[PDB]
């Protein structure tokens, strides 16, 4: 994925080929691992969606399909097939 | 096939003549009909209103009937943290919505409760329709003035365009001079809009049009991106802690075509709306004159080219062909009683003339009711046709 920035926070641009894999990237705070469970993750196209993957410390995820373990990260992917 | 034939062939034809000399003469013009004016020593003329169109009418409002969405972005906050915001909320191209959604430990919040959430998506119109308001004051009427000469033949009638703001018109008729005329309308727009969907249009009510549940832009807009009421073509689904789906409705063209059942359809061409106008005109002929006084009377033989035809207006069309020499020459013609003592009836195609030898010429005449003699040419071989008008 392409790692960029959104208002100073990390921002991942995820493509279809990355469906199902842990998204790792180094940060000043160490290695950040974000988990992406987006069922509608498709090919990158004009139909993108963008939202935040919150930092989860010691809590099961609820009503979300993206979260990270060290730093809250923004995510963007396309839904085209 | 000849000059003046069109009006002769029309069932709605008025014959107008003035009771004075050099005075104005009033005529009424309607689409589909014509007027034949006649005057002593002046050529007979045919008038026909052929087109009434609005040019560059003002656009009242543009409506989006099909749109696409891109750039969906969602921002949400924890309970007790206030309303979230996105820069896109300032960008007029985006449709946004603020909602509340359950938040808690499972999604990054230290407290269970409802948090504010906001979602935006770029709105892009893919197809729109237009509502226009035609100013009666600027409708353009096209009138064709044809010299009723019966000249077979290049020889197209004089076309003139006027609006209710035009001043008196001085139309030139090649070889006859000029005829002056003024016209005034007689309506529909204080209250009806003209909706244009693709390249059809419809006459619709102002308020109905202004109440349509669709995104719009005021007429003045040339930018076309800051649509108003975007939410009319958009549905924000129930939000989740960190994201929310936004879906755009499908094209509303079919919905419009349906809502436009019974509405008066208005024809249009080259982007202009066409209507069927009604004119009242006054015309003066003091500047017109007969063509060909310089000519002399034919003294050859003519031959009736075809079968004499009866018209819907109590007249007849005699197609003759000059077989003599000495043309352009004036065609000798007279209608009399069986004894050839008195002159009866009259010509509608005044002062008939042969421009070229063996190019038949059509003549429209009005025989008196009953029996008469149509004397064409002068002897040797003068034509003496018996006619019975019923
Ligand atoms: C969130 O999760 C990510 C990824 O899951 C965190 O980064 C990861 O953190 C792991 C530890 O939590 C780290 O494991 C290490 O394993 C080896 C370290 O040795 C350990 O030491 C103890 C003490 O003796 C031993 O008992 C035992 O042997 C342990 O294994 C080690 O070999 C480190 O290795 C390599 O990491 C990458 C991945 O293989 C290699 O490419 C690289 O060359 C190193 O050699 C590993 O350090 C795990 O690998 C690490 N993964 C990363 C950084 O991608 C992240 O820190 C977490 N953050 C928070 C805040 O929770």
């Amino acid at each position: 994925f392409h790692l960029t920035t959104r208002n100073g926070e990390p921002h991942m641009i995820v493509s279809r080929q990355e469906k199902g894999k842990s998204l790792l990237f180094k940060t000043e705070d160490g290695v950040n691992m974000c988990t992406l469970m987006a069922m509608d993750l498709g090919e990158l196209c004009e139909d993108t969606i963008t939202y935040k993957c919150p930092l989860l410390r010691q809590n099961e995820p609820e009503d979300i399909d993206c979260w990270c373990n060290s730093t809250s990260t923004w995510v963007t992917y396309g839904t085209c097939t | 096939y000849f000059q003046g034939m069109r009006c002769i062939g029309m069932s709605n034809r008025d014959f107008v003549e003035g009771v004075s000399g050099g005075s104005w003469v009033d005529i009424v013009l309607e689409h589909g009909s014509c007027v034949t004016t006649m005057a002593k020593n002046k050529p007979t003329l045919d008038f026909e209103l052929i087109k009434t169109e609005a040019k560059q009418p003002a656009t009242l409002r543009k409506y989006c009937i099909e749109a696409k969405l891109t750039n969906t972005t969602t921002e949400s906050r924890c309970p007790t943290q206030g309303e979230p915001s996105l820069n896109e909320e300032q960008d007029k191209r985006f449709v946004c919505k603020h909602s509340m959604v359950d938040r808690g430990w499972g999604n990054g919040c230290g407290l269970f409760g409802k948090g504010g959430i906001v979602t935006c998506a770029m709105f892009r119109c893919k197809k729109n329709m237009e509502g226009k308001v035609v100013q009666p004051e600027n409708l353009e009427y096209t009138i064709v003035i044809t010299p009723h000469s019966g000249e077979e033949h290049g020889k197209h009638g004089k076309e003139i365009k006027i609006t209710p703001q035009s001043s008196i018109t001085e139309a030139e008729l090649t070889g006859y001079g000029t005829v002056t005329m003024e016209c005034s309308p007689r309506g529909l727009f204080n209250e009806m809009v003209l909706l244009q969907m693709e390249n059809k249009a419809w006459l619709v009510h102002r308020q109905w049009f202004l109440d349509l549940p669709l995104p719009w832009l005021p007429g003045a807009d040339t930018q076309g991106s800051n649509w108003i009421q975007k939410e009319t073509l958009v549905t924000f689904k129930n939000p989740h802690a960190k994201k929310q789906d936004v879906v755009v409705l499908g094209s509303q063209e079919g919905a419009m075509h349906t809502a436009l059942t019974g509405a008066t359809e208005i024809q249009m061409s080259s982007g202009n709306l066409l209507f069927t106008g009604h004119l009242k005109c006054r015309l003066r002929m003091d500047k017109l004159q007969l063509k060909g006084m310089s000519y002399s009377m034919c003294t050859g033989k003519f031959k009736v080219v075809k079968e004499i035809a009866e018209t819907q207006h109590g007249t007849i069309v005699i197609r003759v062909q000059y077989e003599g020499d000495g043309s352009p020459c004036k065609i000798p013609f007279e209608i009399m009683d069986l004894e050839k003592r008195h002159v009866l009836g009259r010509l509608i195609t005044v002062n008939p003339i042969v421009t070229e030898k063996d190019s038949p010429v059509n003549i429209e005449a009005e025989p008196p009711f009953g029996d008469s003699y149509i004397i064409i040419g002068v002897e040797p071989g003068q034509l003496k046709l018996n006619w019975f008008k019923k």
